[PDB]
């Protein structure tokens, strides 16, 4: 009856984080129950670093009367990245986008991951 | 088909706001890639009742599909987290934040919520 009276912030819906150990980088998203990430919207771009081609894992299929089917990720997303080379100050530009089951679309997000220096071999 | 009057920037919004001095205004933030945003247009803004309830409301609509600078700016200014999101300003230009609609909402529920401004 009151005209002045549910969805959490994007970083609370998709908790991003990363961890590096030499040539080994692990990209990770804690995905809140009821939310999911669009596989086709993830983008990993290196800046002053050389990365091995990244293979996106097999997720589940979501459907809707408009785009039919789409591969999505739930619960958690772990993305292993191989850093062949990285200069001092090299960065990894990570972009992704998700939505909520109840019908809410978050816009794209871009995180900049500070890579630790890594020489040729 | 409700007839919205497209706006793109924060200024265009305030401009349209002053114009609609005295009438209640509704701002609908939409995006093509957003399914929920599509469901809102197809199943709710299309409903007879809902259209009736909005008969005396100024209809504003920002299409943020491109998610460009202007877009991000407007969303940031209105503190919009995602789409679909619908805002309401009383006929005295005051926005009622606690009244905005976030996410898809069916016509029955929307129409109700709309007629609580009485």
């Amino acid at each position: 009856g009151l005209f002045d009276a549910q969805f959490v912030p994007a970083d609370q819906a998709f908790a991003f984080d990363f961890q590096q150990n030499q040539h080994d980088l692990n990209l990770t998203w804690q995905i809140k129950d009821g939310y999911y990430l669009y596989r086709k919207q993830i983008r990993i771009t290196p800046e002053h670093a050389k990365i091995a081609d990244v293979q996106l894992p097999q997720g589940v299929w979501h459907e809707d009367e408009f785009y039919g089917k789409s591969e999505i990720y739930r619960d958690r997303l772990t993305l292993p990245v191989t850093i062949n080379q990285a200069s001092a100050g090299a960065t990894l530009t990570v972009t992704y986008q998700g939505s909520a089951d109840a019908g809410f679309c978050y816009p794209p997000e871009t995180k900049t991951v500070p890579l630790s220096e890594v020489v040729a071999n | 088909h409700l007839n919205f009057t497209q706006i793109k920037t924060v200024d265009e919004l305030n401009q349209a706001l002053v114009e609609a001095k005295g009438k209640p205004v509704m701002l609908d933030l939409y995006a093509d890639w957003c399914v929920a945003s599509k469901e809102f247009e197809k199943y709710t803004f299309s409903d007879p009742q809902v259209q009736k309830a909005l008969a005396d409301t100024v209809l504003l609509q920002a299409n943020v599909t491109a998610n460009d600078a202007q877009d991000v700016a407007l969303l940031k200014h209105l503190n919009v987290l995602g789409l679909p999101t619908i805002l309401f300003f009383d006929g005295q230009g005051q926005e009622h934040p606690q009244a905005r609609v976030t996410g898809f909402m069916d016509a029955e529920t929307f129409s109700a919520h709309l007629r609580d401004r009485q």
